[PDB]
RNA sequence: GGGAACUUUAAGGAUACUGCCAGUGACAAACUGGAGGAAGGCGGGGACGACGUCAAGUCAUCAUGGCCCUUACGGCCAGGGCUACACACGUGCUACAAUGGUCGGUACAAAGGGUUGCUACACAGCGAUGUGAUGCUAAUCUCAAAAAGCCGAUCGUAGUCCGGAUUGGAGUCUGCAACUCGACUCCAUGAAGUCGGAAUCGCUAGUAAUCGCGGAUCAGAAUGCCGCGGUGAAUACGUUCCCG
């Protein structure tokens, strides 16, 4: 029942992708069942700011960022699996959380 | 037996419908319950009401999401739509009413600068 | 911003940080209930007898680049003109323009 | 009827009636009713005397109408005679709780003096 | 539009007779969107003037609304098809207004039984407006 | 206003002074800049110069006074018409 | 327990092109109507601002040529002011009521925020709130009650059971500290106002109107600003007149 828990964050959701894809494809060579990825919902967060110097109220620039997550469960772990998932390299702009 | 799934205005409706005699529930409510004003239960049999057939169905329905309009369009989309996958023919009948149209009209967002969608604020030169 | 103001936002940062550990025993104690009224009207005599810069109310946040007091954005730490320059040349990840 | 000193209206509900009365309102006028015994509802005219006599007793525990506008003119003729900053606004005719005196001060100024 | 030629809007009829004529009505009466009074307003109406006199309620509301209908607009202008039933039911709907009756469905019941007679506020209004259609 | 289960609030040095004086039986003012503190029953007697923003106003305190701030009688603003 | 159907979540794809039919146009561009289709002629909205104009705005975000001050035009502190008040204007909010006010019962959202934070639940208080205590680093727990809506009772056109300004008294919370100069709660008070002159503003559809909800700034302090959904209209014959 030693159940494998991932948490994927990131900001750019083709990398996101790109980090899972890697890592269900990691685990299947082992060959432990997965499940997922599944896809949590996106975090979207704007912001309103002024661009000119002194006064122009309605001249403003709107932003915006973006956090996706996704979420992998591994069932069954064979002995190589965790080894090969701590052996894994990190991407940059990817976070990934293991809870057992 | 056959289903249907209707929306409008961020309602969305699942149509179970069946042969029998008439009975209706709605998130396990009876119409008169569930819709208080009258149009909207008329709204939601207009599409057996226009085939002479009210008491040969069961429906069982379930919806979410919006108001009270959108949710008994929501319906009669979906009732529609469960008619359809039931009856191939009935469609013409059907379109020819009107109730296949899935209606696209949405709330507009506010934009910079204006107090609504549309609405600008008061103007004076001087 | 003038020198002299973002030394003034340095030493009182310096002195909230000095005075944080007695500040938060003396407000400890007057929420205790435990201890006698004599104890808490001293604990309350004593908070009031520290410097003024101790208390945290008296920060105001600034620019990271130039100190500007208006416009602060908690999330970058930078004020409004600082920002739409490093967001519109690419040096804050994740930041776009946003449309919808 | 007469209570208090004023005659309240006769032709509606109690709790309407009793707030004619200067220093009473509407929770005190259910609190009086509710403490006598008569229903909200009752209008005055279908009261007899006993609870009319009931409904004055209870309305001498509070103060009323010339008990409280005497009260009220001693608490500001006290702050003007001390002079501190409420009463030089009420000597002035300016508001006292820190409105703005720029525009909208109307109320207290009263209407528009010509230059 | 200085090119265009727009199409006139075409709503729904009305769920409970399917009649335009009450659709309109009703959306003259109803204000910032409360459908649901206006609705109770109208079918309250139509149910009391039943019960006054059995006749169906769609050709007597035409019936009056056709003799409250002007051939003129107030200084004569000549108008079009649309525009009769637009002021018409403009004026039927002030006159129940002004009416005195507690509920506004009573009043506007009360205005169309008086207007099917002739004697309807609304009646003297279409009778001025004709007074002065004969000025010029 | 302050919360009562705080209890008034007195600056530490006025305070001091007060209780000085009437520990002591002086006469002369006691001058400060603590326009914001309250009014106890040892005030009472006592002539308190409160600064205004750019002078000193004695105040002569009473026992009406007792409660209010001593900011209260040393107004700040000039205004005699238009 | 279980299922992977449905809703949803979120990545990748398909689809619309006058493609088909009937007339027009000119023998074209284009224009008119019909079928199928979720959608038909640019389906709806957003970002994207050509060559140029106004010695337009910003030396107080910042950088910078020149000029000026140097025991002071630099620097440190406490208190006060930016909140004044015979008046005039701009932008808003709340009303003048019955398509409404109050009371009781009962339904239906979207988006967003939360670890020096949001708090289930119990107790205390009329209430703002306080004490104990539980979950949450969140599609998991929480802010959170949507409001207008529907059913019933009452009020019966009154300056009123409309309106909620101003003032007296008593409190809570943040904060070293609410006098000048905070927000909120309770009792009392109950102003103008009965739809607004000359004149003038916005809007062509999920729009106007109306109803509630969230966020940045932020110890505390929105009727402003930026967003979200609910209910949901009327009218356009035309280019003389006004403006660009």
């Amino acid at each position: 029942n030693q159940r494998i828990r991932i948490r994927l964050k990131s900001f750019d959701h083709r990398l996101i992708d790109q980090s899972a894809q890697e890592i269900v494809e990691t685990a299947k060579r082992t060959g432990a069942q997965v499940c997922g990825p599944i896809p949590m919902p996106t975090r979207i967060e704007r912001f309103n700011v002024l661009t000119s110097p002194h006064v122009n109220k309605d001249a403003r620039d709107q932003y915006e960022i973006r956090t996706y997550k996704r979420l992998i469960d591994i069932v069954q772990p064979t002995d190589k699996t965790v080894d090969a998932l701590m052996k894994l390299d990190l991407a940059a702009g990817v976070d990934v959380q293991i809870a057992l | 037996t056959n289903y249907g799934t209707g929306r409008r205005k961020t309602a969305t409706a699942r149509v179970f419908l069946s042969a029998g005699t008439g009975k209706l529930v709605i998130n396990n409510r009876t119409l008169e319950q569930y819709f208080g004003r009258e149009t909207a239960r008329m709204v939601v049999r207009q599409p057996l009401e226009l085939l002479e057939a009210t008491e040969k169905y069961d429906l069982y329905i379930t919806v979410k999401g919006g108001g009270i309009g959108g949710q008994a369009g929501a319906i009669r989309h979906g009732i529609t739509r469960a008619l359809i996958a039931a009856d191939e023919t009935l469609k013409p009948v059907l379109r020819q009413a009107g109730f296949v149209t899935r209606d696209a009209r949405e709330v507009e967002r506010k934009k910079l600068g204006l107090r609504k969608a549309r609405k600008r604020p008061q103007f004076s030169k001087r | 911003a003038k020198k002299g103001m973002i030394n003034r936002e340095l030493k009182r940062e310096k002195t909230v940080a000095k005075y944080a550990a007695k500040r938060a025993e003396l407000k400890a104690t007057i929420a205790n209930v435990n201890a006698s009224d004599e104890e808490r009207f001293e604990a309350m005599l004593k908070l009031q007898a520290l410097p003024r810069n101790a208390s945290p109310v008296r920060l105001r946040n600034r620019c990271g680049l130039t100190g500007r007091p208006h416009g602060y954005f908690r999330k970058f730490g930078l004020s409004r003109n600082k920002l739409r320059d490093t967001v519109m040349q690419g040096d804050v990840p994740g930041v776009v323009k946003a449309s919808w | 009827a007469r209570i208090a000193g004023v005659n309240i209206p006769d032709n509606k509900h109690a709790v309407i009636s009793l707030t004619y009365i200067f220093g009473i309102g509407r929770h005190t006028a259910k609190n009086i009713l509710a403490a006598v015994g008569i229903t909200e509802t009752t209008k005055i005219r279908e009261l007899d005397d006993a609870q009319l006599d009931a409904i004055r007793a209870e309305v001498a525990k509070v103060p009323t109408e010339g008990d409280l506008r005497r009260e009220i003119s001693m608490n500001i003729k006290r702050l003007m005679d001390l002079g501190c900053y409420r009463g030089l606004r009420h000597r002035r005719s300016l508001p006292v709780r820190g409105q703005r005196t720029k525009t909208n001060a109307r109320t207290r100024k009263g209407p528009r003096k010509p230059i | 539009p200085r090119r265009r030629v727009v199409a006139a809007r075409e709503i729904l009829p009305d769920p409970k007779f399917s009649s335009q004529t009450i659709a309109k009505f009703m959306n003259h009466v109803m204000q910032d969107g409360k459908k649901s009074i206006a609705e109770s307003i109208v079918y309250g109406a139509l149910e009391r003037v039943q019960e006054k006199n059995k006749v169906d309620p769609v050709e007597f509301f035409e019936t009056t609304l056709e003799k409250v209908r002007p051939m003129v607009e107030v200084v004569p202008m000549e108008v079009r098809p649309s525009r009769r039933t637009a002021l018409a039911m403009r004026w039927l709907v002030d006159a129940a207004a002004k009416r005195s009756e507690k509920t506004m469905a009573l009043r506007l019941a009360g205005e169309l039984l008086d207007a099917a007679e002739g004697k309807g506020a609304a009646i003297k209004k279409r009778e001025d407006v004709h007074r002065m259609a004969e000025a010029n | 206003p302050r919360s009562l289960k705080k209890g008034p609030f007195v600056d530490a040095h006025l305070f001091a002074k007060v209780e000085a004086a009437v520990a002591s039986n002086s006469r002369k003012p006691i001058k400060t800049w603590s326009r914001r503190s309250m009014i106890l029953p040892d005030f009472v007697g006592l002539t308190i110069s409160v600064h205004n923003g750019r002078n000193h106003v004695p105040v002569i305190v009473t026992e009406h006074m007792v409660g209010h701030k001593l900011g209260e009688f040393a107004p700040t603003r000039t205004y005699r018409g238009h």
